[PDB]
C-alpha cells in the first residue's frame, strides 16, 4: 500500500542492506587494510562482489516518506520541500515558521 | 462540612546507606516561546525556595536555524521561502543539594515541564578518593 | 500570487474561523502552533516519527468524528502522555461521544505504545472569525 | 448495660497462639484463589476520583514514565561490566 | 426449623477440629450469612460466634458485621434491640482503617446507613460516614448503585433532623459531585424548607431540579406550587 512501486523497491533495497550489514562489514575489514596477504585480500573481493546487489548501501535513496520524492527531500523529517510547506504553513508542525530578518 | 477526618500519608522510609551529595544541579530548558518559559522559571524558583534550596537564574543566548526551500512546485528557481526554528534557553544553577531533595524537586518540575519544552540536566557529584588511590602497591 | 493557506476573498458570504483566517506569515505573529513537542528544538531527535503520527491523528479523528469537528485539533504532548483537544458540534448524542472517546483513546494507545486522553469542548455552531 | 462481646461463647474450638511456621509457598494458587483474589480486588474498586490517580494508575500500570527521567530505564545490558 | 440447623452445623464445626483444621474469616462470614433467614432466632446464635472470631484472635472485617445488622434488623416498630447493637458496632470499628478480605466487605455502608434512617438518629450517622473519610475507607462504599441508595438515605435524614443553615451545606457537598438526586429528595428538601420558614429558597431549587432531570416529575411540581402559594 505504499505510494508507488519506486517506494516499494526501496523499502526492500533498505531490508536486504539490514540483513547483509554484518557480513558485509566483516569483509570489508579484510580488504581495508595492508597486514593480511594479497591472497586472502582477493578471496574477500569476490566473495562480497557475489552477495546480492540490493545489499549494497549506495543503492538506497531517501525519498518522501508522503509522495515518494527522490530530491528535494529533508532529511530531519524526511518529507519533500511541497509537503513540508503544507504542513508549515497551516501551523501543523511544531515550532516552525516563516524567516525575517 | 465534609472533609476527611484523617489523611494518609505515602511512607518515607529511612535507609542505612549514606546520601549522595550535589555540589551543582544545572537545568537548561528549551522552548519555541519565552513567556512559556518565564513562567516556567517562576515556578521552579518559588518551589525550590520553599523547599531551602539555593537557586541561580540566567538567560543564554538563543539560538536560531534558518533554511530556504523552493516557493513553486516546478522552475521559478528565483522564488523562495525561508523558514526559521528558534530555540530559546533558560538555566536554573541550583547548589549544595542532596540526592533526596535533588530526587523530590526534580520530579515536581519534570511532571510540570509544559508542552513544548525539554531538559537538560547536569548533576554534579560529589565523591571521595578510592581506596586503591590512598596509597600506592609497588 | 501566493496561495499557500490563504482563504482568497469573496462577496462576503463565505464564513471563516480565526486560524482559518490568518496566512503561513502570522503562524508566530498572531498564531500558535497546532501542535507542540520537543522534536524540532535545537540537539533533539526524532522530529520526523512525531509528524507521523500528527499526520495520522488528524486524519484518523476526521473520519472518526465525520461532520462533528468546529475546527482543526491541537496535539499536546508531555512525556509519555500524548493529549489530543478537540472543538466538536452539539449534533451528534452524547452517548455517541462517550463511546468514540473510549474507542479512540484506546485503540491509540495500543498503536503508538502511549497513554492517550481526548479532550472535548462542544460549541453550538462552528465560530466565526470574519465574513469573506 | 452489657457489652455483646462479653458473655458466653461457642468452645468448639480452642485458642490459636501462632499459625504454621511455612506453609506450601512453592505450589502455585489453584483456579479457586486465583479467582477469589479478583473478587477482593473489586470491593475496593472505584473510578478516578481526580487527576492524580489517574497518574498513579498508569503509573503502577507500567504505561507513564517514572519520574525522575532515567534514559536507562528498562535498559540493563544483561548485566554487564565494563571489563567484559 | 433453626433447632435442627444449629445442631447440624456444630457437627461440622466439631469434625472442622477433629481433622486439625482451622476455620478463617470466611467460615465465620458464611455461618452469619446462613442465619440471616432466621431473623429472631439467630440473634443471640449470631453473637456467639462473633465472640468465637474475637477468641482466635480473627478480626472481624465489614463483611462479618454487615451479616450482624442485616439479621437484628427486622421491619418492626420498636427496634429496641437494633438501636443497642449498632452503636457498639461503631464504637469497635471507630478510628480504623480497613483492608478487602471479604467480597461483602463493600455491603457494609449501605446497611449501616439504613438503619440510622429507620432509628432517625442523626449522631449516629455522622460516626457511620465519618468512618467512610477515614484513610481510604471510601472505596468500601461500593458500585453506583449502592453509592446512590447511602447518600439517599443519609442525606433525606439530614434535612429532616438537623438545622437548615447546616443541611444547605451538605446539599452544596454532595449535590452532584457525590450522587445525583432522585425525585423524592428535593421533596424532603422542599419540606425542610418550609419547616424553618426559608421559602426564598424554592425559585433555586427549582432550577436545581431541572438540571438533575427532575422537569417533568408531576409529584415534585405538584408540590412546589402549593408552598408558595
Ligand atoms: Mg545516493
Ligand atoms: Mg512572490
Amino acid at each position: 500500500h505504499y505510494v508507488d512501486w519506486r517506494m516499494w523497491r526501496d523499502v526492500k533495497r533498505r531490508k536486504m542492506a539490514y540483513e547483509y550489514a554484518d557480513e558485509r562489514l566483516r569483509i570489508n575489514s579484510l580488504r581495508k587494510n595492508t597486514i593480511l596477504p594479497k591472497i586472502l585480500q582477493d578471496v574477500a573481493d569476490e566473495e562480497i562482489a557475489a552477495l546480492p546487489r540490493d545489499s549494497c548501501p549506495v543503492r538506497i535513496r531517501n525519498r518522501c516518506v508522503m509522495t515518494s520524492r527522490p530530491r528535494g527531500v529533508k532529511r530531519r523529517w524526511r518529507l519533500s520541500r511541497i509537503v513540508f510547506r503544507h504542513l508549515a504553513d497551516h501551523g501543523q508542525l511544531s515550532g516552525i515558521q516563516r524567516a525575517t530578518w | 462540612v465534609d472533609v476527611p477526618k484523617d489523611l494518609t500519608k505515602p511512607v518515607v522510609t529511612i535507609s542505612d546507606e549514606p546520601d549522595i551529595l550535589y555540589k551543582r544541579l544545572s537545568v537548561l530548558v528549551k522552548g519555541h516561546d519565552k513567556a512559556v518559559l518565564d513562567s516556567y522559571e517562576y515556578f521552579a524558583v518559588l518551589a525550590a525556595k520553599e523547599l531551602g534550596i539555593s537557586i541561580k537564574v540566567h538567560e543564554p543566548p538563543r539560538k536560531i536555524e534558518r533554511f530556504t526551500l523552493l516557493q513553486s512546485v516546478h522552475i521559478y528557481k528565483k522564488h523562495r521561502v525561508q523558514y526559521e526554528m528558534r530555540t530559546l534557553y533558560r538555566c536554573l544553577e541550583l547548589e549544595h543539594l542532596t540526592g533526596s531533595t535533588a530526587d523530590v524537586y526534580l520530579e515536581y518540575i519534570q511532571r510540570n515541564l509544559p508542552e513544548g519544552v525539554a531538559m537538560e540536566v547536569t548533576k554534579t557529584q560529589l565523591e571521595q578518593l578510592p581506596e586503591h588511590i590512598k596509597e600506592p602497591i609497588w | 500570487k501566493n496561495r499557500a493557506a490563504r482563504v482568497r476573498v469573496s462577496k462576503g458570504d463565505k464564513p471563516v474561523t480565526y486560524e482559518e483566517a490568518h496566512a503561513p506569515h502570522y503562524i508566530a505573529h498572531r498564531k500558535g502552533w497546532l501542535s507542540l513537542h520537543t522534536g524540532n528544538l535545537d540537539g533533539e531527535d526524532h522530529a520526523a516519527e512525531r509528524t507521523v503520527e500528527d499526520v495520522f491523528l488528524r486524519k484518523f479523528m476526521w473520519g472518526t468524528f465525520p461532520g462533528c469537528l468546529a475546527d482543526q485539533l491541537v496535539l499536546k504532548r508531555r512525556g509519555n502522555q500524548l493529549e489530543i483537544c478537540a472543538v466538536v458540534l452539539r449534533q451528534l448524542s452524547p452517548h455517541k461521544y462517550y463511546f468514540l472517546v473510549g474507542y479512540s483513546e484506546t485503540l491509540l494507545s495500543y498503536f503508538y505504545k502511549c497513554p492517550v486522553r481526548l479532550h472535548l469542548q462542544t460549541v453550538p455552531s462552528k465560530v466565526v472569525y470574519k465574513y469573506l | 448495660r452489657k457489652n455483646i462481646f462479653t458473655g458466653k461463647r461457642l468452645n468448639i474450638f480452642d485458642m490459636m497462639a501462632v499459625t504454621k511456621e511455612a506453609p506450601e509457598t512453592d505450589t502455585s494458587p489453584s483456579l479457586w484463589d486465583v479467582e477469589f483474589a479478583k473478587q477482593l480486588a473489586t470491593v475496593n474498586e472505584q473510578p478516578l476520583q481526580n487527576g492524580f490517580e489517574e497518574l498513579i494508575q498508569w503509573t503502577k500500570e507500567g504505561k507513564l514514565w517514572e519520574f525522575p527521567i532515567n534514559n536507562e530505564a528498562g535498559f540493563d545490558d544483561d548485566g554487564s561490566e565494563f571489563h567484559e | 426449623k433453626f433447632e435442627e440447623k444449629w445442631s447440624k452445623i456444630l457437627e461440622l464445626l466439631r469434625h472442622m477440629v477433629a481433622q486439625k483444621v482451622k476455620p478463617n474469616l470466611q467460615t465465620f462470614n458464611t455461618i452469619l450469612k446462613c442465619l440471616r433467614r432466621f431473623h429472631v432466632f439467630a440473634r443471640s446464635p449470631a453473637l456467639q460466634v462473633l465472640r468465637e472470631m474475637k477468641a482466635i484472635g480473627i478480626e472481624p472485617s465489614l463483611a462479618t458485621y454487615h451479616h450482624i445488622i442485616r439479621l437484628f434488623d427486622q421491619p418492626g416498630d420498636p427496634l429496641k434491640r437494633s438501636s443497642f447493637i449498632i452503636y457498639d458496632i461503631m464504637n469497635e470499628l471507630m478510628g480504623k482503617r480497613f483492608s478487602p478480605k471479604d467480597p461483602d466487605d463493600d455491603k457494609f455502608f449501605q446497611s449501616a446507613m439504613s438503619i440510622c434512617s429507620s432509628l432517625r438518629d442523626l449522631e449516629l450517622a455522622y460516626q457511620v460516614h465519618g468512618l467512610l473519610k477515614t484513610g481510604d475507607n471510601w472505596k468500601f462504599i461500593g458500585p453506583d448503585q449502592h453509592r446512590n441508595f447511602y447518600y439517599s438515605k443519609f442525606f433525606d435524614l439530614i434535612c429532616l433532623m438537623e438545622q437548615i443553615d447546616v443541611t444547605l451545606k451538605w446539599y452544596e457537598d454532595l449535590i452532584p459531585s457525590a450522587y445525583f438526586p432522585h425525585s423524592q429528595t428535593m421533596i424532603h428538601l422542599l419540606q425542610a424548607l418550609d419547616v424553618a420558614n426559608r421559602l426564598e429558597v424554592i425559585p433555586k431549587i427549582w432550577k436545581d431540579s431541572k438540571e438533575y432531570g427532575h422537569t417533568f416529575r408531576s409529584d415534585l411540581r405538584e408540590e412546589i406550587l402549593m408552598l408558595m402559594a
